[PDB]
This record gives structure tokens, C-alpha cells and sequence, in this order.
């Protein structure tokens, strides 16, 4: 407990999820993940981004904390479900955009807790999309700072084929799973990381 | 999502299927488990759906929130399913079931003060026949039910809960027989008594291995058989000691036989009858 | 042929023992009660009660 942590997850909005039939189960089991997760430790915080289509948008900005987080999450998702982008209208997800946002979130965090001691962060990717090759060098820009940074980027990839997150791990140190029973997600999340 | 209705359908079907005569259900009902649930599942055949239900309260250790207090609605249902429902094996499931409700802390205390499932389990807890495996969850739901009991301050439950006492008169037992297992279950019921309320209540071995068979040393508790009035007789009567496994020797020649104490009977009656 | 009865304990000793019995039954005081008959050089038909004595002074015994 005396290290604060951070752990960031995006998660991939991509109405591949249409293919899964359920983002409703999807989000009830993140929320306990969360909660278990704030409740090991005081010290341990939580962001939550969406990598949509689109774009890549904030859900959620301590444990105390997750009774708001509970409500942040479940509003921000109904948002995100707009008919733009539906089904594999587009394949692939903003990914890079979702990975900027979180090492930029990271760092300021990193700077009010430098005036104190040192922060532990790591960053997970729940993945339903594909990667393509305009992604290429935006994406590996993100990751290629989390590895300078020293910030591992897990990833658990329920269905498609993110060959780049794949990679990203195996730079970044961090862990990639590819799912093999997607309702199983909960398992995955508490055991795998 | 449209998914998810059909992938846990088909384990729903599957419980379904073999659900009356073993303990097929348990691992499937898990799986079942994560993904008005008790009110549904309430319909569906008892064994299973109590299986069904024992796991997912487990299974819940913000959304979180909700659910259990989702599940304290409900609590009531089961528990009038629990009751009525009362082999070894239903036994089991319905204590199991239950123990797993109280860990949760949604079942009333009052309203399980007065219900029979709680005299149930010491009745198992008292007889002496019960097998070992009723008995771990017999003492199992004890404990949880002294568990969920985190005050007695309000709880007219830990009251009954005292029916513990009665179990010594079973713990003698059980210490008398070498039934380890037995008295094991019937510390954990002390102990745990004693939590909750606590506040309130004021080589060389070599020659061991040879003393243990001077222990031992053989002779049989035995009738013999003489005087018999022609060979027929002494080869039926052979046959059927034989067939009842139940000759430690025999010799043709002197018409004579042994059986040991524990057939003497069933030759006593073919002797009789033939 | 079923003449007779008796309730009586069959003992298997081996071919070493078995006479060592038999000389607990004879040059004994209070004795010479335990053994009703060698049925086989293995087997014999003895005591009842003379069983726990006997065993017990095999033991004492060499």
C-alpha cells in the first residue's frame, strides 16, 4: 500500500461487442474487477477510457470512490452507443488515441505524486478490434513511450485480431491474452493480471 | 448480448438433462452461476437449481453492491424453497445452500431463529448414524450461521445457535468410536460458538511397529462338526458352509468340519430344514 | 451327519508352535484342560477359555 497505483483501463467499444451479444455483462464484470481492485488497497486508483470508433473518450476521470464510478461508467457507455460506427462498420478501434490520453493522465498524476514518492501505473486493454496499417505508427508511438516509461500495457483480447497490442505487450513487458471463452472475462481480468 | 441468452442456454439444458440422480450439476452450475435470476430460476427443477443457487452466492466474492442487495430481496424465496425441499445428498445441497446464504448476510435473522431447517441441522449433528460427509456440511452451516451473526445484539438466532450444547452428548460419542472426523467438525462448532459471543460470555520406531503386532496374534471363535451319520451329510453340509465362505478347515476322512461363530446359524438352519 | 456339535476355538498354529502347546497342555498344573484334539498338525481344537492362557504363556514363555 505504500505504492500508489494506477491502473488504467481501456476498454474497446468497437460494436464487435455485437458479435459478443453481452457489453452489459461485459461492464458489470469490469465494475467488480474495479471494486476489488480499489479494495485491496487505499493506495490504488483507476481510470477508465473508451476506445470507440471514433474516437477515444474518458468514462472515468479511489475506492471511496466507486459508488460514482459505478454510475460514470454505466452513462458513459449508453452515450457511446450511437449508430455511427456500427457493427464492423468500422473494424478497427482508436486505440492510440485511448493510449495518449492514458500515459497523458499517468504523468499528471506522476507529477503531483513526484512531489511526494514514486507511482506505479500500468495500463490494460480490453480488445474486441482489429489493427490496420494506417494505425502503424500512432499506435506504436503510445507504446513505444509506455515502454521508455517503463509502463507495462496488458492486454486481454476477447475476440479479433490486434497483432499490434500483441506486440505491445511483448515491448512494454506487459501480459497478452488472448481469451479463449469470452464469459470467462471475469476469471481473465482478477487472474490473468 | 443477444449471444449471451443462448451460450448459457445451453448449460441450462444441459443441467437439465442429467439433473435427477447423481452430482452431475455441481460444475456446471457454476459456470451457470456468473452469467430477476432467483425469482426465474425458482420454476426449474429443485436439485440444480439449489446447486445453482448454493454457488453464485459464493460467487459474488459498486455493481457488486447491487447485486447482493438484489439477492437479500429474494432471500425470503429460496429460503421457503430451502424448507419443503427437507438423500445424504439433498441433505447436503440444502444445508450447503443454506450455509452459503449466511456467509452472504442476506437471510433475516429473525425468521431463521424459528424455522425447522435450523433444528434440522442438529438433528443430523445429534444422530449418531449420519455419515461423515452429511456431517461436514451439517457443521459447516452451523458455523456460517453463527458467522453471519456479527452482534447478537439483534439476533434471536444466536439463541437456538446454543443447540450446540446438545452436541456434546455427540462429541462423547464419536470420541468413543475413533471417528476423527466427527469431533474435528464438532471443535469448529465450539469454536466458532465461542467467537461469536465471545465478548458477551465471560530405529526406535522399529520395535513400535513390533509392539503393535504382539497386538495382533490369530486363534478363530468357532463350532466343530463330528459323529455325522453317513458322507452325504458331512458334503452337503461342507457345500453349504463353503458357499457361505465360512470353513476355516475340513478333512473327508474323519467326517469332521469347522465353522466359524458368525455362520453357526445359517448351518444350524440348513441343518434343519435338509 | 449332523451328529454333533461343539463350540470350541480352532487354532492354526504353525508345525513349530503347535507342540509347544501341546507341552503347555501336558507337564502344567491347572492344565491339561486346553486342548481338545489336534485335528491336523497345522489345526487344533482347544481351550475356549484356555486361549487367552495360552497365548499369554506362549509369550512369556520362549
Amino acid at each position: 500500500e505504500d505504492e500508489l497505483n494506477l491502473l488504467v483501463i481501456v476498454v474497446d467499444a468497437n460494436p464487435i461487442w455485437w458479435g459478443k451479444q453481452t457489453l452489459s455483462k461485459c461492464i458489470d464484470a469490469v465494475m467488480v474487477l474495479g471494486n476489488s481492485h480499489l479494495f485491496m488497497n487505499r493506495s490504488n486508483k483507476l481510470a477508465v477510457i473508451a476506445s470507440h470508433i471514433q474516437e477515444s473518450r474518458f468514462l472515468y476521470p479511489k475506492y471511496e470512490l466507486l459508488t460514482s464510478a459505478n454510475e460514470v461508467i454505466v452513462e458513459e457507455i449508453k452515450d457511446l452507443m450511437t449508430k455511427s460506427d456500427i457493427k464492423g462498420q468500422h473494424t478497427e478501434t482508436l486505440l492510440a488515441g485511448s493510449l495518449a490520453k492514458a500515459l497523458c493522465y499517468i504523468h499528471r498524476m506522476n507529477k503531483e505524486v513526484k512531489d511526494n514518492q514514486e507511482m506505479k501505473s500500468r495500463i490494460l486493454v480490453i480488445k474486441a478490434a482489429e489493427d490496420s496499417a494506417l494505425q502503424y505508427m500512432n499506435f506504436m508511438n503510445v507504446i513505444f513511450a509506455a515502454q521508455k516509461q517503463n509502463i507495462l500495457i496488458d492486454a486481454c483480447v476477447l475476440d479479433s485480431d490486434s497483432g499490434l497490442l500483441q506486440q505491445a505487450c511483448d515491448i512494454t513487458g506487459g501480459l497478452y491474452l488472448k481469451v479463449p471463452q469470452m464469459p470467462s472475462l471475469l476469471q481473465y481480468l482478477l487472474w490473468v493480471f | 448480448p443477444g449471444v449471451l441468452d443462448r451460450l448459457y442456454g445451453h448449460p441450462a439444458t444441459c443441467l437439465a438433462v442429467f439433473r435427477e440422480l447423481p452430482s452431475l450439476a455441481k460444475n456446471w452450475v457454476m459456470r451457470m452461476l456468473f452469467l430477476k435470476k432467483e425469482f426465474s430460476k425458482a420454476q426449474e427443477e429443485s436439485t440444480g437449481l439449489l446447486s445453482g443457487l448454493r454457488i453464485w452466492h459464493t460467487q459474488l466474492l459498486n455493481l457488486r453492491i447491487a447485486l447482493l442487495g438484489g439477492g437479500k430481496a429474494w432471500s425470503d424465496d429460496t429460503s421457503q424453497l430451502g424448507p419443503d425441499k427437507h438423500v445424504l445428498h439433498f441433505m447436503v445441497g440444502s444445508p450447503s445452500a443454506a450455509v452459503s446464504q449466511d456467509l452472504a448476510q442476506l437471510l433475516s435473522q429473525a425468521g431463521l431463529m424459528k424455522s425447522t431447517e435450523p433444528g434440522e441441522p442438529p438433528c443430523i449433528t445429534s444422530a449418531g448414524f449420519q455419515f461423515l460427509l452429511l456431517d461436514t456440511p451439517a457443521q459447516l452451516w452451523y458455523f456460517m450461521l453463527q458467522y453471519l451473526q456479527t452482534a447478537q445484539s439483534r439476533g434471536m438466532d444466536l439463541v437456538e445457535i446454543l443447540s450446540f450444547l446438545f452436541q456434546l452428548s455427540f462429541s462423547t460419542l464419536g470420541k468413543d468410536y475413533s471417528v476423527e472426523g466427527m469431533s474435528d467438525s464438532l471443535l469448529n462448532f465450539l469454536q466458532h460458538l465461542r467467537e461469536f459471543g465471545l465478548v458477551f460470555q465471560r530405529t526406535d520406531q522399529i520395535r513400535l511397529w513390533e509392539l503393535e503386532r504382539d497386538r495382533l496374534r490369530f486363534t478363530e471363535g468357532v463350532l466343530y462338526n463330528q459323529f455325522l451319520s453317513q458322507v452325504d451329510f458331512e458334503l452337503l453340509l461342507a457345500h453349504a458352509r463353503e458357499l457361505g465362505v465360512l470353513v476355516f478347515e475340513n478333512s473327508a476322512k474323519r467326517l469332521m468340519v469347522v465353522t466359524p461363530a458368525g455362520h453357526s446359524d445359517v448351518k444350524r438352519f440348513w441343518k434343519r430344514q435338509k | 451327519m449332523v451328529n454333533v456339535l461343539k463350540g470350541v476355538l480352532i487354532e492354526c498354529d504353525p508345525a513349530m508352535k503347535q507342540f509347544l502347546l501341546y507341552l503347555d497342555e501336558s507337564n502344567a498344573l491347572g492344565k491339561k484342560f486346553i486342548i481338545q484334539d489336534i485335528d491336523d498338525t497345522h489345526v487344533f481344537v482347544i481351550a475356549e477359555l484356555v486361549n487367552v492362557l495360552q497365548e499369554r504363556v506362549g509369550e512369556l514363555m520362549d
